[PDB]
């Protein structure tokens, strides 16, 4: 019936055009991990680039938001590209109301926030969109926010996304079930992206040719990504311990 | 789906194909350029033999012209339209439309209803003839907002008689000017081929002609006896 | 006359078309008129002749979400 | 829809709304003789997911808090507008935080607002809030998506809500004071608890007498601070060993 | 606001099959003036004139006659005299009356695709530019110029004679007498000044309606001009 | 099915339906063609003629955009107009702020997000038109194609409409020989062979084909037209590639 | 908000406001900031920002009360403590707003979990900040003062003393101290005929 | 439009006459429900200013915005020029608004007929107009609004002559209650009537007075009887 | 057809919300509202339920979603007060009904908005007419009464008034007549002294002002013992 086709609700409480965004989130079937050291947060994502003349240094999931602050995106590339711009017209503003630089919890706070408006309206789209957060916030140190369609969101200290995130979460889990620290206990950030690929490539089989990587890393004076000869230090230093 | 903005199953727009139907409904003009000048043909229409004769050729302050392939008072928004748009653009800076712009101006404005949800777009082809700071100028105006300088063309229903004459004799108006003289005849000779068994008179047929030192000027009137 | 009337009274909508140009300069055509687009179906559609407020939603867009002004106190 | 009416006088998609609420994660609340409690159950997912950064329970005025069932993002935008109103309506006029009985109409008219303007659906979910007047005292409302409040001694919304207020209608009489009104409580989220029951599945808060230790300064005794207490999971964990 | 499969708008043409079953509006033109004409129908013999009022002024050179709601054209009406009147209080003239039949019948554009005023109107009067000049107006944007012209029930039937028994030299009593014997065609009754209401419309009358003494002494003109 | 009806509504699997509608018209329209290249990059198009009352000098069916920048695109074109339209003032009121061109990946997102501003509403359409465009800035030069979701990717080289099937398999076997691409001359050469070569589907109408280019060496770093004596031996080229079957 | 204007200009050709014309001080030092007032012109923004005021005392008191409003909102909205920074920011877009027609002349120190802070604004929503700053009309003394016996960390006992100096400068005083671990302390006055019914 | 002028078939009788000096108006006003009071009920024909009246039949909630719109526009013209808002153009603002309420989707029509009345100052023709859901405004010198409205209007159609006008406010009375009789089975305590005489002498008729033309009607029935 | 189907189930929807009674006296006004089957839990002196205060001098008992009737409750403060700051002098119980029954027509009048789903039985008193009982429903009609029900079994309460009720009779006569005809309509197995809501107006303490108390649940158990049941 017409409940369907917008935000209103269905005869069991439900809203079908934010179930229909959770289906979105799978489109480009990328799946990604994000995870804390003691001083650190990285952020990874799977690429694939179908055609043989496409450009592997665009096709990008990772995006700075600002100086301290960027995120990764699972959902189709334009409504992605858009949460971005929101993200930084929002951090750019606080500056200006309040005086100091974003705190990721407070983004993501404020982007799930929106996303009740669309979740509301019945004459607007949700995004079909799952984000993820990364920073260095002085006062909770690293720190990696989720956020959905719903506007659903919460803190976390290790996360990963996609179509096979019950995989690469369910091994996450069993690390932390050993170790029993709420960070990969590690000082360097090298070391954390070795650890973070050493489980993205026991999670997800398909070996990484290097080209299967993009990476973000956020320290206490920048969040930022991995060049092409800087992934491959990590993909050397893997290959050396095993 | 009879939807303004909306996509058919087949990549569609049913709402454009039915503005452009009103080419197939709308009555007979023809039009075609030269070194110097342009020229256009209008064939009218009738309720009674009584009836006056519709009015089909309109001017923006002498510059430019316009006809209209289906309903006239959609094609008279974008006269009036274009006719302030070449009158603000002539008093603010004491220059002229070059005709250029014209056909952009037609063309973002025509989109725009097929655009936005909203009243639809303008339903009749129109074309619009002018002179520049360089040569004499055709546009075909289309539904949608479509410009083409074509070298020469014909409109309205069952008009493929008109273009085939102007195809088929490159000749008599490519090539011809300083005087007007053939550019007229040559016109009226193919919407004169176009008629099934209907009629061509001296109130029925009126041309459009602009060009180099001609003020646009409006031939429907009694001076037309030069023409028919 | 006050040197200050009119200036405060057009305050709220005269500093957000200010900032839908820092929006136009810094990210193109596309984000204002995403925004404006977002302020009239959301400013336009509430309907509700007993409800004077505004909109909640607004300052969802609006950043008054969490903030006050003498505006707000004294309407 | 668009909260039109029904062949039957019903508004069709406030029923849906309420059925919004009745799906969500249990908060209850009790009036206590000398104080107000307020309860609820968190989830998150994983070890992976934090359920300790801006917490299901929160604070309104120094003296009110409040907790929700339904959805979390309606309930957040209804909370920090409420925060708002609070300030801009009360406290910038009249020097005083408005007592629970303005502050709670204020939340209802959002939500009746809701149920009658254009392009709008309900919000979906079932405010308690609770606080303290220093006129009629210590108190517990309900406000639901139909805009509606009623104040109660005590009540639960969301899942655990027909076990928990039949336990608190055989339970709650009119001697309690706060303690064994958490004792109880307690024992209701122990039986709304699908996962485990502990100091961080369960937020747990409370406003009493006031402690001029979180004013965070002194030397104005007329100034009491706050009566509303976020309690630690070291403050519950406590509870949690008599449980 | 819609299109159909075959270019032209429900809107107006499912409004206007109204007006072919309205009050049978008719009028002529002449050497000498304009007559226009109408099916005076009454709800009841209880019903007063200077109510509705099927046939109006517009100012000494114009009038107009309706079919369908006068209401609904009498909102338009209204506009019709205050923007014709301004003209004349700001530039001592009255509007040419073509100028006024568009700016007129532009109003059943309001600026796209509109909403009908479900209606067909006839102005006419006198100017100096093209003489007494006899209109049509609709809820599209139409025209005439001086001939006879007729709407509601009996009005294309009637037409087949209009156009038959018509010529230019003719003098406006002609047109009266001329008014009376196409009006009565198909109305199944006898007219009357209860039944039927005319004007001439003159350099020396200005628009007038005849009065209802001057509507039996025309009737008894045609009645005893029917042994001819 | 029955989700169809507007542009705002996701259907049971997630898909946005006047994604999967618009595009269709992009198949339908022209089939054309570019090439990022050492020094510069490449566009050549496809000027189908259906009837020789064309003015083809003036019928112009590449757009130049900035002073370094150019365009091109299939579907219903009056939408791609507008594109360019407000993109040479979005550049040029860039250009006059900044003192500097805009450089060819801030150009794309821009336009990128204009084009995706009108897939969130129900009060507007898609532009119903995929683009190709390109030029040269400080970091090098670039070229970039967009679809009517306002997707869009960095290239190498690139094909659309129709001919797109047999089009792609002209390229991968240009870089599958020429992992190094080419310098912009053999690009402007080759490119003509393929769009020539794409016509094996279709019989009974005409053409002619246009290119043009931007270059640090191939021109001072502008974009211009490539016809006359270069475009005829690119024709020339051209011409017995697919007369070689 | 403007309402009653164009009559009173034709009524005054007026009661004057109460403006507070004495002298404060803030202090800078070894673990806090300190600030005084020669009295109640030490208003909150929040438990750990306060404004020593001057100028037209009731926009002291309203705009203080406002912007800690804005700032009691913002502790709630973040889930975390305000910064000076913040309120600094929020005086300045506030006063710009009201361009110095609200009249108020207003200290702003405090600690948050950055640091240990200190600045002052203007009429005309201007800033000032420094280890140590006086306001209110007796303050060219108290620069003198300040700048002689202030060296570099201070602790609690010698800012309360030299604050007592600073302001004996330009014979009692409020103060309050601010320390970066603990709750801000606050000290007041530190150094024939008859008609009759019920109605 | 269709469906809303069967909210005026819905609605209760309204009736008048013109007299050569004078107007009456009167309506079917179903008395008082055993437990309402007349001095706090409406009348059912309302002033709108001291020499014009409305009447109606169907929607009485749209009938007060309907009034209440009326009565400010005729103040308001009556303040905007001291011209004391002349009937025909206080029908021209009633007839307007119901075109207004017509043209849109939504602000749908008000489910209303009136007939509105009154004198000029010095015109002592009684304007009578009758308006409906689209906006016309038909003159009737008698007519009939509301439902079983067939006998009421073949019953004055076959009493009255549009050039017989009577003077007396007598017999301008007399024919209205006979008429309103035929629908009245429930008994002629259920009729309520008004009369403009000009420069602002309405005039109400009372519970008394029009029994007095109930019991002079009733026995000249039975002399009709008996004749 | 001539009908409004929003609107008649916007009838239907006060038909669901429990039956209340106001009946005036030649010297006051009474009002009698049921609270329907209702949780132990409920507080039972801080819920606003039936009955309000909307000036000095005028009350009103209510019948829908409460959450609608406080906004024109509200607004009816507002005006009152609004009235009596312009004119320095009370304003009249017809005004008010007026002008909250015309926001109820406004919105019937609209496919933007539902109609307000609440009736509303107002007792007051002034120096036009005295006091004053009016009624009001969802459509925005109003209508003036002696003695008159809303909401739910309505038509069953109107049928106990109809014979019982004699004009003259005093406000504590009609304390009586208003418990004989809610526990004669009442919607629940029997009552009892919390179930109920009452408030009243009267000439002052004696000439001058007006009274206009509302009962508290001890001084509904007062009115309770008399006319009540052994």
């Amino acid at each position: 019936g017409y409940d369907r086709h917008i935000t209103i609700f269905s005869p069991e409480g439900r809203l079908y055009q934010v179930e229909y965004a959770f289906k979105a989130t799978n489109q480009t079937n990328i799946n990604s991990l994000a995870v804390r050291g003691k001083d650190c947060t990285v952020v990874i994502s799977q690429k694939k680039v179908p055609d043989k003349l496409l450009d592997p240094t665009t096709v990008s999931y990772i995006f700075c938001i600002s100086r301290t602050i960027g995120m990764v995106v699972n959902g189709p590339i334009p409504d992605a590209r858009n949460a971005a711009l929101r993200a930084k017209a929002e951090a750019a503003e606080f500056r200006y109301k309040y005086g100091y630089d974003m705190p990721c919890d407070v983004l993501a706070k404020r982007m799930a926030n929106l996303s009740q408006i669309y979740t509301q309206r019945a004459y607007m789209r949700p995004l079909g969109v799952i984000l993820t957060f990364v920073s260095v916030d002085e006062e909770l140190g690293p720190s990696i926010y989720k956020t959905d369609p719903a506007g659903y969101y919460v803190g976390y200290k290790a996360t990963a996304t996609g179509p096979k995130q019950q995989e690469i979460t369910t091994n996450l889990e069993n690390h932390f079930k050993k170790s029993k620290i709420d960070h990969i206990n590690e000082e360097s950030w090298e070391k954390v992206v070795e650890f973070a690929i050493t489980h993205m490539i026991d999670a997800l089989g398909t070996e990484f040719s290097k080209n299967d990587l993009e990476v973000g890393v956020a320290t206490k004076d920048k969040f930022f990504t991995l060049s092409a000869e800087n992934i491959e230090e990590r993909l050397v230093a893997i290959a050396e311990q095993d | 789906d009879g939807d303004t903005v909306t996509f058919s199953p087949t990549g569609r727009l049913f709402q454009v194909e039915y503005a452009l139907e009103a080419i197939k409904q709308g009555s007979v003009t023809v039009g075609l350029r030269s070194n110097t000048h342009a020229v256009l043909v209008a064939l009218k229409r009738n309720a009674d033999e009584l009836s006056s004769y519709q009015k089909k050729i309109i001017k923006c302050d002498e510059h430019m012209g316009l006809s209209l392939a289906g309903l006239a008072p959609d094609a008279r928004v974008l006269s009036n339209y274009l006719r302030q748009q070449c009158n603000y653009s002539s008093l603010v800076f004491n220059r002229k439309l070059a005709v250029e712009r014209a056909g952009h101006l037609l063309c973002d404005k025509a989109q725009k209803n097929t655009q936005s949800y909203g009243g639809r777009p303008y339903g009749v082809g129109l074309l619009i003839i002018g002179y520049d700071k360089s040569g004499a100028h055709l546009l075909e105006f289309q539904p949608s907002g479509n410009v083409t300088e074509l070298y020469g063309t014909a409109i309205g229903a069952r008009s493929q008689g008109a273009k085939t004459y102007l195809e088929r004799t490159l000749d008599t108006f490519i090539k011809i000017d300083g005087n007007p003289d053939e550019l007229i005849k040559a016109g009226v000779e193919a919407i004169s081929q176009s008629l099934r068994d209907e009629s061509l008179t001296v109130d029925n047929l009126s041309i459009a002609i602009v060009g180099k030192d001609t003020p646009f000027t409006i031939y429907d009137g009694e001076a037309v006896a030069k023409y028919i | 006359r006050h040197p200050l009337e009119s200036t405060l009274k057009n305050w709220e909508t005269t500093q957000r078309q200010r900032q839908m140009e820092q929006y136009r300069q810094i990210f193109g055509i596309a984000e204002p008129m995403k925004r404006t687009m977002e302020m009239e179906i959301v400013n336009r559609t509430d309907f509700n002749p007993l409800s004077t407020n505004g909109s909640i939603h607004r300052d969802i867009l609006l950043n008054k979400e969490c903030s006050i002004d003498w505006e707000d106190v004294y309407p | 829809s668009l909260t039109t009416f029904s062949p039957s006088g019903k508004l069709g998609q406030i029923d849906y709304a309420l059925t919004a609420v009745k799906q969500g994660v249990t908060s209850l609340g009790i009036k206590a003789t000398n104080g107000v409690v307020i309860a609820t159950e968190k989830k998150s997912s994983s070890p992976l997911a934090m359920s300790e950064t801006l917490s299901k329970v929160s604070l309104l005025t120094p003296d009110i808090g409040a907790v929700y069932s339904g959805m979390g993002p309606d309930y957040r935008v209804l909370v920090d507008k409420s925060r708002k109103v609070a300030h801009t309506s009360y406290k910038r006029i009249y020097g005083e935080y408005p007592p629970t009985k303005l502050l709670v109409s204020e939340v209802a008219k959002i939500m009746q607002e809701a149920t009658q303007s254009g392009g709008v659906r309900p919000f979906g979910v079932s405010l308690l809030i609770a606080g303290h007047d220093e006129f009629n005292g210590f108190s517990l409302y309900q406000v639901d998506p139909s805009g509606s409040y009623f104040p109660w001694k005590a009540t639960a919304i969301g899942k655990g809500s027909v076990a928990a207020k039949t336990f608190l209608e055989k339970r709650w009489n009119d001697e309690l004071e706060l303690e064994d009104a958490i004792h109880i409580a307690l024992l209701t989220l122990k039986e709304s608890v699908e996962g485990e029951f502990n100091g961080d599945t369960i937020e747990l808060a409370i406003i009493g007498d006031e402690n001029p230790d979180l004013l965070g300064y002194t030397g104005i005794p007329t100034d009491k601070g706050p009566r509303f207490r976020k309690l630690t999971s070291q403050e519950i964990n406590d509870r949690l060993e008599a449980l | 606001s819609t299109f159909s499969p075959e270019g032209r708008l429900f809107q107006v043409e499912y409004s206007l099959e109204a007006i072919k079953l309205g009050s049978t509006a008719i009028g002529i033109a002449t050497k000498e003036g304009v007559v226009l004409g109408v099916e005076k129908r009454a709800t009841s013999p209880l019903l007063e004139s200077d109510s509705i009022e099927k046939i109006v002024e517009i100012d000494r050179h114009i009038g107009c006659a309706m079919s369908g709601l006068t209401a609904d054209a009498r909102s338009m009406i209204e506009h019709a005299r205050t923007a014709a009147v301004t003209h004349n209080l700001y530039y001592d003239e009255d509007i040419n009356v073509e100028s006024l039949t568009q700016s007129v019948c532009d109003l059943a554009l309001r600026r796209l695709m509109s909403r009908p005023f479900g209606v067909a109107l006839l102005i006419a009067g006198h100017d100096a530019d093209d003489g007494y000049q006899l209109f049509h107006a609709e809820p599209s944007g139409t025209f005439y110029r001086y001939n006879a012209k007729a709407i509601g029930s009996g009005s294309e039937g009637a037409q087949a004679e209009l156009l038959n028994e018509w010529h230019s030299s003719l003098t406006l009593k002609e047109a009266e007498l001329l008014v009376l014997k196409i009006l009565k065609q198909v109305m199944e009754e006898k007219l009357d000044e209860n039944n039927a209401q005319l004007s001439c419309i003159t350099k020396q009358d200005g628009f007038k309606i005849y009065d209802n003494e001057k509507t039996a002494e025309l009737i008894k003109e045609l009645k005893e001009k029917e042994a001819a | 099915t029955g989700y169809d009806l507007s542009n705002s509504v996701f259907s049971p699997d997630g898909r946005n339906f006047q994604v999967e509608y618009a595009v269709k018209a992009v198949e339908n329209g022209t089939t054309s063609i570019g090439i990022k290249c050492n020094d510069g990059v490449v566009f050549a198009v496809e000027k189908l003629i259906t009837s020789k009352l064309l003015v083809p000098q003036k019928n112009v069916k590449i757009q130049v955009v900035d002073r370094h920048i150019g365009c091109v695109y299939s579907g219903l074109i009056p939408d791609g107009r507008h594109l360019v339209n407000r993109g040479r003032e979005e550049a040029a009121s860039f250009k006059k702020l900044y003192k500097t061109p805009i450089p060819i990946p801030a150009f794309a997102d821009r336009l990128g997000q204009y084009v995706q501003a009108h897939t969130l509403y129900n009060s507007v359409r898609p532009f119903g038109v995929s683009t190709i465009f390109g030029g040269v800035d400080k970091n090098g030069a670039h070229l970039y194609m967009l679809e009517p979701s306002g997707s869009y990717w960095g290239y190498k080289g690139a094909a659309t409409g129709k001919g797109r099937q047999s089009a792609k398999a002209e390229l991968e076997k240009l870089v599958d020989h020429h992992p190094e691409g080419l310098s912009a001359r053999e690009a402007v050469k080759q490119a003509a062979k393929i769009i020539y070569l794409a016509h094996e589907d279709n019989k009974e109408k005409d053409f002619e084909l246009e290119i043009s280019w931007c270059s640090l060496s191939e021109t001072n770093g502008l974009h211009k037209f490539v016809k006359g004596d270069l475009l005829q031996e690119a024709i020339d080229f051209a011409q017995k590639e697919i007369n070689g079957d | 908000s403007f309402d009653n204007y164009q009559r009173n200009n034709f009524l005054a050709e007026q009661p004057k406001a109460t403006s507070t014309g004495t002298t404060i001080v803030g202090v800078k030092f070894n673990n806090g900031v300190v600030i005084a007032a020669d009295t109640a012109k030490l208003h909150r923004i929040s438990p750990k920002i306060w404004c020593a005021g001057a100028g037209t005392a009731a926009d002291t008191e309203a705009v203080t009360q406002l912007i800690g409003s804005n700032i009691e909102l913002h502790s709630l909205y973040t889930s975390r403590e305000p910064r000076v920074v913040s309120a600094l920011q929020m005086l300045k877009q506030h006063l710009f707003k009201y361009q110095g027609h609200i009249g108020a002349y207003l200290i702003v120190a405090g600690v948050d979990p950055t640091g240990s802070h200190l600045f002052s604004i203007h009429a005309h929503g201007s800033t000032d900040v420094g280890y140590y700053l006086s306001l209110g009309s007796g303050s060219l003394a108290a620069m003198a003062v300040l700048e002689s016996h202030w060296k570099q960390d201070l602790t609690k006992e010698e800012a309360i003393k030299l604050a007592s100096d600073a302001i004996q400068a330009g014979s009692n005083v409020d103060v309050c101290v601010m320390e970066i671990g603990k709750d801000a302390e606050y000290l007041r006055n530190y150094l024939a005929v008859l008609k009759e019914s019920i109605v | 439009v269709e469906y809303a002028l069967e909210a005026v078939k819905r609605g209760t009788c309204a009736v008048g006459v013109k007299g050569k000096n004078c107007v009456v108006l009167g309506c079917e006003r179903r008395s008082t429900l055993k437990l309402q009071d007349t001095r706090i009920t409406p009348s059912k024909v309302s002033k709108i200013d001291s020499h014009v009246v409305l009447s109606f039949s169907g929607l009485n909630a749209d009938s007060r915005i309907l009034i209440e719109k009326a009565r400010v526009e005729a103040q308001s013209h009556r303040l905007t020029l001291e011209d004391p808002v002349t009937v025909e153009y206080l029908t021209r603002y009633v007839a307007g608004v119901q075109q207004r309420y017509t043209q849109s989707g939504g602000v749908r029509p008000f489910g209303v007929s009136t007939l509105i009345a009154g004198f000029d100052p010095r015109d002592d023709e009684p304007k009578l107009y009758q308006t409906e859901p689209s906006g016309i405004y038909s003159s009737w010198s008698a007519q009939t609004i509301g439902r079983n409205s067939k006998t009421v209007r073949e019953f004055l159609e076959k009493n009255y002559d549009r050039k017989e006008p009577p003077a007396t406010v007598e017999e301008c009375v007399k024919l209205t209650v006979r008429s309103l009789l035929e629908v009245v089975q429930t008994g002629a305590k259920n009729i309520e009537i008004t009369v403009v005489k000009p420069d602002s002498d309405i005039v109400a008729l009372s519970s008394e007075e029009i029994n007095q033309y109930v019991t002079q009607i009733e026995q000249e029935k039975q002399e009709q009887q008996e004749q | 057809e001539g009908r409004l189907y929003q609107v008649e189930y916007a009838l239907e929807s006060i038909s669901h919300a429990g039956t209340a009674i106001g009946i005036m006296a030649s010297d006051g006004i009474v009002l009698a509202a049921e609270r329907k089957v209702t949780s132990t839990l409920l507080e039972q002196d801080t819920s606003t339920e039936k009955l309000y205060k909307l000036n000095d001098k005028i009350a009103v008992a209510v019948a829908g979603l409460t959450a609608d009737a406080e906004i024109l409750i509200n607004t009816a403060r507002i005006h009152a007060q609004n009235y009596l700051k312009t004119y320095n002098e009370d304003i009249p119980v017809e005004i008010l009904v007026r002008r909250l029954s015309d926001i109820k027509q406004g919105y019937t009048q609209h496919g933007g908005l539902r109609p307000f789903g609440v009736s509303f039985i107002y007792a007051g008193y002034d120096d036009r007419y005295g006091y004053q009982l009016y009624t009001s429903n969802p459509s925005g009609n109003y209508t003036g009464w002696k003695a008159i029900s809303v909401g739910a079994n309505t038509s069953a309460a109107q049928t106990l008034l109809q014979m019982d009720y004699k004009d003259d009779m005093k406000v504590d006569d009609a304390i009586e007549l208003a418990l004989k005809t809610l526990s004669k309509t009442t919607d629940s197995s029997a009552l009892t002294y919390d179930r109920l809501e009452f408030a009243t107006i009267r000439k002052g303490a004696n000439d001058g002002e007006v009274y206009q108390k509302i009962f508290k649940p001890q001084e509904i158990k007062d009115i309770l013992v008399k006319t009540g049941i052994t």
